[PDB]
Formats: structure tokens, C-alpha cells, sequence
């Protein structure tokens, strides 16, 4: 593994030094993976909850507005797949007081396991206001050719759309993903080009080694996560679907919500 | 030449009712070689100095339908507002305060108002502000008005309306700057006029120390002159 | 014994189960700003609110602090829902799952399979 030459850590304090290598490296290596670590799912929703894609959306909308990110993973890359000549993942970390906050016992404990520091989050952490006003003027969000990759991204693209609106999401999916596509309009997520593939299912981890791919990093992380959604991207999409990811079907949908 | 008043022509008598016909009259006549040429025009002589007229260029971009002549239109503004900024700062330039004025609100109404952002590369507004404070009293005056005539179309956008981080980021500098006591009238009633635009509440918004933080003020990126 | 709290917009109810489950208390928040208690279920007595302590707020957070049995210095896991709700974070009608001692319902299998993308 390697977290050092190709993963680095963004804190409060190197935030906007980081951030100037990001808006000069979206220029020309565009698509970003993306993964977010998040302290789980708390509440569940009650009422006249049918389609169980509502049922979903509800599901997920009780636990954002209420629930606070800790980690945000993303990897830079290109069209064909080459990576940006060094670092290519930068991993947020974000404020989480393990003593304030919401959280459930049996995701904090693994997160923990897998190696995050609950000590280092609460002193040093980026603030969610911050780093959206960054991310707003940086060109990685609200753009036309970044094309962003994801695996099962329910909850990694609504924290985010909280976090860049500062808003509660809204009541039905038809607000929610009018403004998902204002914010990331090409959503290829990873899963739902698996449900169309011969054989492909299950996790990340457990298609990672049907893929053949080596996890870079450290497991359950955001940022070796993201890593692993790029390249088992870009190896299905070479292999089975032979170059082409028609935007009709699999483009701007998610595992779930559509 | 010929075609340069051909141009000239299609613009001086546009309106919302011929609007579809003119501006098939103009894909006719000119060429693409030439569409730079009507960017620099439209920008620089007609935008620029007539602010009453303005939904009408947009509204004559949007049925244009030309990403790359949108691009030439905004990369041409951007240029315009760095040229007034960076220049000497006469204390008689009320011509020169007025074009940078509707220059902004051009920049707010095709970027803001189309739910796009304004990108740091090309222009920072925070930063502005705080080193039109830290210059003294005279860029104030380019600046403030400027940037609430840019923040101006926030109120249209569904992602830059009022509770976007970017707007507060900007609205809370601001409010600094009207909470100064150094400031003039004119420009603590701009921007108690913007907040009135963006119905928000002076006193319900959350100023910050930024002015006082004197280690950033010196390292910060020349914008201005 | 579990513990649930239910937020059906102006009504924080917490109940117990006895998976049959009685509520004991209820706030109602007002018009504006004020906050009304309905203990019931035994309907009133046996839980005692202490002397002297008379704020909602207050009453709240003691009838839960004597639900989980909890010691005296301590926010629980309840008392965050309970604060959020009163600040207004909790805003649409849903549903929190608790054990006795107050901490959320332990799901290894939700949390293993959510933090595994499965
Ligand atoms: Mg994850």
C-alpha cells in the first residue's frame, strides 16, 4: 500500500494549499471518484411510506439532516486513466466531536478500527461552510466535463448537497435530483452499471477481487476507497460494456433512489 | 467594414417580439472568424454603457445557443473588469466607476442568474474585498458597489439564493465592511440596499474578524493596482 | 427493555416497551416558542420530578435521565435527540430506535454491510 506519494490528508490547516493544486489539476484530468465516510444511519422514517424508492429517499433524507460527515475521498483522472503525476487523492477531513454528536456505536467502532483519528478530528477538521465556499469557486462542482464515479452513492451525494447548499434536502425526489443535476450533472455510478453486467455483484471489496484490482491504502477509508471505485470503473468499462457508457440509461442515476 | 454597421444595425433595434428573426438575420451575415469581433462589440459598446437593456442580451444569448460565443462573451468581460481594476484609480472616474458597475452586473446576470459560478482563476471576490479594505478608501468605491451589483442576481439562481456558503462567505465580508467606521454612507446604504435585494437582515447575519487578521491581509493575491 | 422516541413534528413522545410500546411522556411545542409536558401512561406520579426543577427543558431531561438510569453528569444519547428536537433539528416526523442505557440500537449487520457498500 502506499498513503503517503498518492493519498494526502486535508486538514484546516493545508485546506487552502491543497486546494490550489485542485483547481489546476481539474483543468485537464477531469472525472472524479468519490467517497464519503459518514457516522451511519440513525433514524428511520415513519408514515404512509410505500414505493420503496421513496421509501429509500425518505430513509436517507432522516439521517442527513441530521447527522454530521467526517470524511470526503476524492481521485483525479482522465479520460483513457492515467493518474495526475503524483498525488491523486486528497482525503477532507472534517469536525467531528466523538463526545457532542450523533453517531451509531457500530459504525464509529469499525471506523475507529480502520484508523481514524476521532482526537485529531475534533482539534484540527475542516468546517463543512468552508469547504463548500471552496469548492463552489474551484470548477470541480457546477461544471460541465467532470464527469464524477461513484459506488452505491445513496448518502455520499446527499451529505454533500447539504453541505453545498447548507439546507435540508428536499421532501420528494423530484427536488432533490433537479438539483443533484445542477450540482454534478454525469452521475456514472458503479453499481448500477453492475446490474446489467453477466456476473458482477455483491461490495466493493468483495467485486475488487473479482476485478483483479489492488487496494491502495487503508480499508473502509475514503480516500483508498475512491481509488478502488476509479479503477474498477475504469476496468468494467473497458471490459464489458466495450468503450462506451451510453448516457441515456446508466448516466445520472443512482443504486435506490432511481 | 461593410458588415461591421450590418451588426451594428441588428443590434440597435432589437427587441423581445423580433428577437428570433434577428437573430437568424445575424447567423446569416456574420461569419464564425468574426464572432469574436460581436463579443468584444457587444461587451465593450453596448452592454457596458446601457444598463436598462440588459434581459435583452441575455435573453439574445440564451436563444443564440452558442457555448463557445457564450465563453468569448465571458472570458471578454472577465478581461474588461481586470483592465478598469488594475488601473490608476482616479478620484474623478465616475465614467469609469458606472462601467465597471454594469460590467459587474453582466457578470452576475450570465453567470449567477444561469447557475454557474464564478471561478477563482478567473476572478475572487472575497479577496477583492478584502484588499480593496486593506488599499485604502478610494478602491472601496470600485469595489463594493460592484460586488453587489454581481451578487445582486443571486436572488434569481436556485443555487446561489441566499443560504449558498459562497453568498453568506461574500454577505458576511460585506457586512464587515458596512459595520466599519471608517466607511462612508454611500456605501454602507449599497449594501444595506443589496441585503434589502436579497431580503436578508443586517443584524441577523454573522460577521467575522477577517479585517482584523493583519498576517492575512499582507499575502493576499494583487487583483487590483 | 428498548426505548423509542417518536417526532411527529410538534410532538416529541418517548416510550418504552413492555413489541408492544407504552409512551410515558410526550412534549408539545407551542405556537411560538413554549414547551408543554404530558407524562403519561401511568398517567401521572410514580416517576416524581424533583423539587425546585420546573423548566421544560429541565423536566425533559431528568424523566430521561431516570428512564435510562444514567448518572448525573452525563448527556445521553436520549438528551441529544431530545436537544436537537427543542433546536429544531428535527423538523419532519420520525422515528429513533434506543436501548436501556440510552445509546441508539446497536445494528452490526446495517452498519457492516453500509460501510461495505452492500
Ligand atoms: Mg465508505
Amino acid at each position: 500500500v502506499e498513503n503517503s506519494q498518492v493519498i494526502c490528508e486535508v486538514w484546516a490547516s493545508n485546506l487552502e494549499e491543497e486546494m490550489r493544486k485542485i483547481r489546476e489539476i481539474v483543468l485537464s484530468y477531469s472525472y472524479i471518484a468519490m467517497d464519503t465516510e459518514f457516522p451511519g444511519v440513525v433514524v428511520r422514517p415513519i408514515g404512509e411510506f410505500r414505493s420503496s424508492i421513496d421509501y429509500q429517499y425518505q430513509l436517507l433524507r432522516c439521517n442527513v439532516d441530521l447527522l454530521k460527515i467526517i470524511q470526503l475521498g476524492l481521485t483525479f483522472t482522465n479520460e483513457k486513466g492515467e493518474y495526475p503525476s503524483g498525488i491523486n487523492t486528497w482525503q477532507f477531513n472534517f469536525k467531528f466531536n466523538l463526545t457532542e454528536d450523533m453517531y451509531s456505536q457500530d459504525s464509529i467502532d469499525l471506523l475507529a478500527n480502520s484508523g481514524l483519528q476521532f482526537q485529531k478530528h475534533e482539534e484540527e477538521g475542516i468546517d463543512t461552510l468552508h469547504f463548500a465556499e471552496l469548492l463552489m469557486t474551484s470548477g470541480v462542482v457546477l461544471c460541465d466535463n467532470v464527469k464524477w464515479l461513484s459506488f452505491h452513492s445513496g448518502y455520499d451525494f446527499g451529505y454533500m448537497v447539504k453541505l453545498l447548499t447548507d439546507s435540508r434536502l428536499p421532501e420528494e425526489e423530484h427536488e432533490f435530483f433537479h438539483i443533484l443535476n445542477l450540482f454534478f450533472p454525469s452521475i456514472y455510478d458503479v453499481k448500477y452499471l453492475m446490474k446489467s453486467c453477466k456476473n458482477l455483484k455483491g461490495g466493493l471489496q468483495e467485486v475488487a477481487d473479482q476485478l483483479d484490482l489492488q487496494r491502495i491504502g487503508r480499508q473502509h477509508q475514503a480516500g483508498s476507497d475512491s481509488l478502488l471505485t476509479g479503477m474498477a470503473f475504469f476496468r468494467m468499462k473497458e471490459l464489458f460494456f466495450e468503450d462506451s457508457i451510453d448516457d441515456a440509461k446508466y448516466c445520472g442515476r443512482l443504486y435506490g433512489l432511481g | 467594414e461593410n458588415i461591421q454597421e450590418k451588426i451594428a444595425f441588428i443590434f440597435n433595434n432589437l427587441s423581445q417580439s423580433n428577437m428570433t428573426q434577428k437573430v437568424e438575420e445575424l447567423k446569416e451575415t456574420v461569419k464564425e472568424e468574426f464572432m469574436p469581433w460581436v463579443s468584444q462589440y457587444l461587451v465593450m459598446k453596448r452592454v457596458s454603457i446601457e444598463p436598462n437593456f440588459h434581459s435583452l442580451y441575455s435573453n439574445f444569448l440564451d436563444t443564440l445557443k452558442n457555448p463557445e460565443f457564450n465563453k468569448m462573451v465571458l472570458n471578454e468581460t472577465y478581461r474588461n473588469i481586470k483592465v478598469l481594476l488594475t488601473s490608476d484609480k482616479a478620484a474623478a472616474n465616475f465614467s469609469d466607476r458606472s462601467l465597471l458597475k454594469n460590467l459587474g452586473h453582466w457578470l452576475g446576470m450570465i453567470t449567477l442568474a444561469k447557475n454557474k459560478p464564478i471561478l477563482h482563476t478567473d476572478l475572487d471576490v472575497k479577496s477583492l474585498l478584502l484588499e480593496a479594505y486593506v488599499k485604502g478608501q478610494q478602491e472601496l468605491l470600485y469595489v463594493v458597489p460592484f460586488v453587489a451589483k454581481v451578487l445582486e442576481s443571486s436572488i434569481r439562481s436556485v443555487v446561489f439564493r441566499p443560504p449558498n456558503p459562497w453568498t453568506m462567505a461574500i454577505m458576511n465580508v460585506l457586512a464587515e465592511l458596512h459595520q466599519e467606521h471608517d466607511l462612508k454612507l454611500n456605501l454602507k446604504f449599497e449594501i444595506e440596499v443589496l441585503c434589502k435585494n436579497l431580503a436578508l437582515d443586517i443584524n441577523e447575519l454573522k460577521p467575522g474578524n477577517l479585517l482584523k487578521d493583519k498576517d492575512r491581509l499582507k499575502n493576499l493575491d494583487e487583483q487590483l493596482s | 427493555m428498548k426505548r423509542l422516541i417518536i417526532c411527529n413534528g410538534n410532538k416529541l413522545t418517548v416510550c418504552t416497551q413492555a413489541e408492544k410500546y407504552t409512551p410515558i411522556f410526550s412534549l408539545t411545542k407551542e405556537s411560538d416558542n413554549e414547551l408543554t409536558l404530558e407524562l403519561s401512561g401511568v398517567a401521572r406520579g410514580y416517576y416524581i420530578i424533583p423539587s425546585e426543577l420546573t423548566s421544560s427543558q429541565a423536566r425533559a431531561a431528568h424523566l430521561i435521565t431516570l428512564l435510562t438510569r444514567a448518572e448525573e453528569s452525563q448527556t445521553t444519547d436520549m438528551h441529544k435527540i431530545l436537544n436537537s428536537f427543542v433546536s429544531g433539528k428535527i423538523t419532519s416526523g420520525s422515528m429513533f430506535n434506543f436501548e436501556n442505557d440510552g445509546s441508539f440500537k446497536r445494528e452490526p449487520e446495517e452498519a457492516y454491510n453500509l460501510i461495505n457498500k452492500i
